[PDB]
């Protein structure tokens, strides 16, 4: 029983098909992520991960909501960039301030745009979150994971000197 | 009062005659400067007097005579930098009559401008180091103005 749930979560974490529904510059960064220089390696019905990467406009918000509703359980969401997290620099009348206003988000990525290695890091974070929680085997209690901020605090505060901006 | 040269020595000690030569008759008590007195040191002493006998009321005298004093000290020590004589000339032009609240500062800048006019070679001889106002900050590339 205990090993069975572990193998089920292992199968869910080692096979994740993203529906990269991006809308702006962040989506173009994710287009550059698929190339062989980054080595990152469908339809919403069979996809299990939704990567919201771009500005969630007031007119694009029904599309995002419908495309998230068309997905099936288990479903996970990664927000990419400042726009999908919070609205970013567009605190303006025509922008929804963050995609988590209307759909739940499992992993957030700061950046404007994030580089593709940040997306791979978020994929690793989502895999750990999937492997730590547990779902019913047949017909949801997510694990409260330690935040990356406090976990990485020691090695971040221990930094003393950085390369100067004058050189290359 | 403005310095005059030996070419101006054949001139009557009247108000209009000295005034048309580029000076003032003043108290008509003349002071004779011989050859071995450095003009920069003499004007430095004069400006030190004028900048410590300022009353402090108005900005050009109060804050511009000490700048001239420091420039003249640098020219005395051979630590003058390019632009110092231009600063002295601009100070002489901007401390004239009507620019300052009283007539202390025009009378202060008269010897300076007269010694610059007649003895510019010594003030130019005071300048012996390149102009440096800043120091390099490690990490910031400077704006190399031309
Ligand atoms: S977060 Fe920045 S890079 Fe990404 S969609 Fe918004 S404006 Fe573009
Ligand atoms: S010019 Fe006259 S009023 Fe102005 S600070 Fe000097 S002494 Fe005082």
């Amino acid at each position: 029983m205990g090993k069975l749930n572990d193998m089920v979560n292992w199968g869910r974490k080692n096979s994740i098909w993203p529906y990269n529904f991006g809308l702006s510059c962040c989506y173009v960064e994710m287009v550059t992520s698929f190339t062989a220089v980054h080595d990152v390696a469908a339809s919403p019905r069979q996809a299990d991960l939704m990567v919201v990467a771009g500005t969630c406009f007031t007119k694009m918000a029904p599309v995002i909501q419908r495309l998230y509703d068309q997905m099936l359980e288990p479903k996970w969401v990664i927000s990419m960039g400042a726009c999908a997290n919070s609205g970013g620099m567009y605190d303006i009348y025509s922008v929804v301030q963050g995609v988590d206003k209307f759909i739940p988000v499992d992993v957030y990525i700061p950046g404007c745009p994030p580089r593709p290695e940040a997306y791979m890091q978020a994929l690793m974070l989502l895999q750990e979150s999937i492997g730590k929680e547990r779902r019913p085997l047949s017909w949801v209690y997510r694990a409260n994971m330690q935040s990356e901020r406090e976990r990485k605090r020691g090695e971040r505060i221990a930094v003393t000197n950085l390369r100067t901006p004058d050189e290359i | 009062t403005d310095f005059l040269t030996e070419a101006h020595l054949d001139l009557p000690m009247e108000f209009e005659s000295i005034g048309k030569a580029g000076s003032r008759l003043g108290t008509a008590l003349a002071m004779a400067v011989d050859h071995e007195i450095n003009m920069v040191s003499l004007v430095r002493n004069l400006e030190e007097f004028f900048a410590r006998e300022s009353c402090g009321w108005c900005t050009p005298c109060r804050d511009g005579l000490p700048w001239s004093v420091k420039i003249l000290r640098a020219l005395e020590r051979g630590e003058g930098q390019p632009g110092d004589i231009e600063t002295l000339e601009q100070l002489c032009r901007f401390l004239g009559p009507g620019k300052t609240f009283c007539a202390h500062a025009p009378g202060a800048v008269e010897p300076l401008q007269s010694a610059i006019k007649y003895f510019r070679e010594e003030f130019e001889a005071g300048i012996k180091q390149p102009f440096s106002n800043t120091h390099l900050i490690n990490g910031i590339q400077p704006n190399l103005l031309k």
